């Protein structure tokens, strides 16, 4: 989905995927 | 004298030039440097198809593929993906002749060429150990580090069981005690003494002997953050001496051997644990040949004493070569302690921290946490205005957090549009970041085009958003509110500048949502109604669910609120499968004696066979079931078995990078086969092993 629409942009409060920190040291896959 | 006996060395050593050239060349057991030599060429092979990528290569580098990337040159662009594998091939070739000793200096450069290149291409890939890597081949390229246990020996007669300079051991040992120091150093911030990056790092098992004696918060505290700080800064000075080399020896193997396992760094802790031993004795390892079976010795290296070799100085008129590595010692030693503190010059690379990330020696020290991206466009001719989803042409998140790294994003985004009918866009970033568990803010001005942002290496970029460090002691205050709430309710603390304003949509499953202000004065307008409320300190207000809602940040200084919300409708669905689940056990137990519902059927039977399809909810609840038995299944596994599985796995990564690797070589020098072969041969490769 290259282009989105109104609401999905602005949803802020949304189940950040990207829950856990990182480090920016970590070898990721 | 005492300090002769102490430091290796006298004052009349650096009297003078000469002197100091003929100490750096004296002559010295290469033993050791030839065990280092060995490990690290080991070491890299293993690393080449696991973290270099040599098992994605084919995925990373398509042909004719849509991709941003970030290198450090604008002007550095890849190679078609066969000509990568070659790339790869060489550098492969290189560490293995490192490692046996082989043609010492050109498999060195065919290591040190292709490895840089690959490091160049892409700045989203670094990191503190692979530029480790980077220094100790360059190191090692002028050293003599084949003088020993190498097949180099056997070739040539000049070069088996002969003296090494001194410098060979000095310049290591430097580098490997700048990399202990610097690392302590940086760990002297404010967010590490004070316990706050890894914060939750003491929960693991291994940590399971200090709880025996101490508490979760204070184990945190003193072990984990003062414990790697005291190792830090005095690793170096232990190794060095050698009246407290054993005592040094005994507490890094201990740390490396527990980072090896707490995270996920490669081969970083098992190089680190290979360099301990260059402060032991030149000579360590052919002593401990010494005490071996008369048998035994015929398959070890030389036992005698080392032939002279025309590298040292022996007690003579220095030449070229012995004056040039004095030089070398000097000058990389000089360079490699003012390099980490050089975020003076190149202003274009600072954000929140100094510079880009991989040659400062800060190991673990920031940890960030995103909330939100939003990706604006505005067409230059129609002038509408569009969403993109974040993200969407990248292999990686890191442009979130350099201005670089946005500016070639967007300059990316610009080229690409126009394929998808958009001409000449104007694009803005909305990204929310916190660092270090700090209230959530914006990086970058939302309200600056990047497409002709100005961006420049030396000068400090300007529509970045200051970090906001007078509220950092609001940190005690977050975690109290975060301690007390119900275990279905959810916070979010965000801070915002004046003068702006945030949207929000509230998805229709966070009913009960509501505002809170913490600090400063914000107003809340709901864009259905058109209706306008101000909040004062302490004041909640309830948002509707379902629609949009805009605050503003009216006060002369940043604001601060947090959003407080529940999801209903996941409570709900809970509530209702807890529910079933208690009639499943009324009728397991006995009770409910009346004939079972036509959807409870299912529930028993665990089939759907034969019958009208099941309920959502029914089919929740059976992929919740099925989901714990898996959980419990998975965690009554004997070792036995997850070591198995552990090797099978690292199996087919490496068979799998020699098969595509020969398919891109036989590509390259016998030509490309029809489709159907090259298929089939694709699908050989991706077989599983055994
Ligand atoms: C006028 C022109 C001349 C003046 C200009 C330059 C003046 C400053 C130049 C300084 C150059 C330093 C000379 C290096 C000498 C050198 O390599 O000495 C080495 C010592 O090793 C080193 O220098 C290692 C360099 C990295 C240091 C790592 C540890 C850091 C802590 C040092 C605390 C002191 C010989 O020692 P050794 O082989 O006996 O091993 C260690 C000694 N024991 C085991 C007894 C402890
Ligand atoms: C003497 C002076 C120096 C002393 C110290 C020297 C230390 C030298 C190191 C020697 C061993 C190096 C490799 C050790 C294993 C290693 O690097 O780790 C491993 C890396 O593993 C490897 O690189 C390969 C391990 C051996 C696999 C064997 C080769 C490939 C399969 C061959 C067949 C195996 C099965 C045989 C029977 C069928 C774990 O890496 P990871 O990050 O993917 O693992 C995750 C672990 N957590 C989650 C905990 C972070
Ligand atoms: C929307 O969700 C919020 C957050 O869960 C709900 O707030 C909760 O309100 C109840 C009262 O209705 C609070 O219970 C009472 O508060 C005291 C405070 O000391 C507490 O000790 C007791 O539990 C007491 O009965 C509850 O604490 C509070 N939540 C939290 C986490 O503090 C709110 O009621 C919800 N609104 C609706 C309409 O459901
Ligand atoms: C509030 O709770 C509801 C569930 O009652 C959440 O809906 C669920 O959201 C998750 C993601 O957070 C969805 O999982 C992912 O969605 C895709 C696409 O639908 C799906 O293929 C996978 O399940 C995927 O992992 C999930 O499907 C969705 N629905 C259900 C029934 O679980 C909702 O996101 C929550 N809202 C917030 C803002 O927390
Ligand atoms: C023996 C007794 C009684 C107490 C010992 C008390 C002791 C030493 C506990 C140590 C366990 C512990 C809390 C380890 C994490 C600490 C952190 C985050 C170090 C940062 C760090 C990391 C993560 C790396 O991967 C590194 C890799 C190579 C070189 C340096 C590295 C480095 O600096
Ligand atoms: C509610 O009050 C806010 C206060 O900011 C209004 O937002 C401003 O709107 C004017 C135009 O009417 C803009 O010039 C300002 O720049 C806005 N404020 C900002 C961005 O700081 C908002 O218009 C009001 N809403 C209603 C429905 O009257
Ligand atoms: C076209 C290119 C990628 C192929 C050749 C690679 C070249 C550029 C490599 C080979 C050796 C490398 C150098 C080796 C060591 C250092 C010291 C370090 O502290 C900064 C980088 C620096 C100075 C490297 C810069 C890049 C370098 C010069």
């Amino acid at each position: 989905t290259v282009f989105l629409d109104h609401e999905n942009a602005n949803k802020i409060l949304n189940r950040p995927k990207r829950y856990n920190s990182g480090k920016l040291e970590e070898f990721v896959q | 004298s005492r300090i002769g006996k102490l430091l290796g060395f006298e004052w009349t050593d650096l009297s003078s030039w000469r002197r100091l050239v003929t100490l750096l060349n004296r002559p010295t057991d290469p033993a050791s440097l030839a065990v280092f030599r060995f490990l690290f060429g080991f070491l890299m092979v293993l690393d080449i198809p696991q973290e270099r990528g040599l098992s994605s290569l084919d995925r990373k580098y398509l042909d004719g593929l849509d991709v941003c990337r970030f290198p450090l040159l604008d002007a550095l662009r890849p190679l078609p993906l066969d000509w990568m594998y070659l790339v790869y091939t060489i550098m492969f070739l290189g560490a293995l002749g490192m490692m046996l000793g082989l043609c010492y200096r050109i498999s060195c450069v065919l290591f040190l060429l292709p490895y840089w290149y690959v490091f160049l291409l892409d700045k989203t890939s670094w990191n503190n150990h692979s530029y480790l890597y980077g220094l100790l081949a360059f190191q090692l390229t002028f050293m003599d580090a084949n003088h020993y246990w190498s097949v180099d020996g056997l070739l040539n007669a000049h070069r088996r069981n002969a003296h090494v300079p001194l410098w060979n051991y000095a310049v290591l040992r430097g580098q490997i005690f700048i990399v202990y120091f610097i690392a302590g150093v940086a760990a002297l911030d404010a967010d590490w003494v004070e316990g706050y990056s890894m914060e939750y790092l003491s929960r693991h098992w291994l940590f399971s002997p200090f709880k025996l004696l101490l508490s979760e918060e204070l184990t945190s505290l003193l072990v984990v953050h003062w414990g790697g700080l005291l190792l830090d800064l005095s690793a170096g000075f232990l190794l060095f001496f050698d009246v407290s080399r054993s005592i040094g020896l005994f507490f890094v193997s201990y740390f490396h051997c527990m980072n090896s396992q707490l995270f996920s760094i490669g081969m970083f802790s098992y190089v680190m644990l290979a360099s301990s031993p260059l402060f032991c004795s030149p000579e360590w390892p052919r002593k401990l040949v010494s005490y071996c079976p008369r048998r035994l010795q015929q398959l070890l290296p030389l036992k005698a004493a080392p032939q002279p070799s025309v590298s040292c100085v022996y007690k003579q008129k220095p030449g070229l070569r012995h004056q040039l590595g004095a030089a070398f010692t000097l000058l990389y030693l000089l360079e490699q302690l003012f390099l980490p503190y050089s975020h003076f010059l190149t202003q274009g690379y600072n954000n929140w921290t100094n510079g880009l990330y991989g040659y400062s020696w800060d190991m673990m020290v920031h940890s960030r946490s995103h909330q939100h991206v939003k990706i604006t466009y505005r067409d230059g001719r129609t002038g509408e205005l569009g969403y993109l989803n974040p993200g969407v042409f990248t292999q990686s998140r890191r442009w979130k957090d350099h201005a670089d790294m946005l500016k070639q994003y967007a300059t990316c985004l610009s080229r690409l549009l126009p394929k998808y009918n958009v001409t000449e866009p104007q694009i803005y970033f909305d990204i929310w970041v916190s660092i270090n568990d700090r209230f959530q803010q914006r990086i970058f001005d939302p309200r600056v085009d990047i497409v002709q942002a100005a961006w420049s290496p030396f000068q400090r970029t300007s529509w970045v958003q200051p970090l906001l460090m007078d509220l950092s002691p609001w940190r005690a205050k977050l975690q109290e509110i975060k301690s007390s709430l119900d275990n279905h309710t959810e916070v979010v603390f965000i801070a915002d500048f004046p003068g702006l304003h945030l949207e929000n949509f509230v998805s229709e499953d966070l009913g009960n949502t509501s505002i809170q202000l913490l600090q400063g004065e914000v107003t809340v307008e709901l864009v259905a109604e058109q209706k306008n409320q101000t909040l004062r300190e302490g004041e909640k207000m309830q948002l509707p669910a379902g629609e949009y809602h805009k605050v503003y940040t009216t006060s002369p200084s940043p604001s601060c609120y947090m959003y407080v919300y529940v999801n209903t409708t996941e409570l709900a669905l809970e509530q209702d499968l807890a529910y079933l689940q208690e009639l499943k056990e009324k009728v397991e137990n006995g009770s409910e004696t009346g004939p079972l519902p036509p959807e409870l059927q299912p529930l028993l039977e665990g089939e759907v066979k034969g019958g009208p399809e099941p309920t959502p909810l029914v089919q929740t609840f059976l992929r919740r079931q099925q989901r714990l038995q898996e959980i419990e299944r998975r965690r009554n596994t004997p070792f036995h078995e997850r070591f198995f599985r552990f090797l099978l796995r690292k199996l087919y990564v490496f068979r799998r990078s020699f098969l595509m690797t020969c398919i891109s070589l036989r590509n390259l020098i016998l030509g490309r086969p029809s489709l159907e072969q090259l298929a089939q041969e694709v699908t050989y490769a991706n077989l599983r092993p055994f």
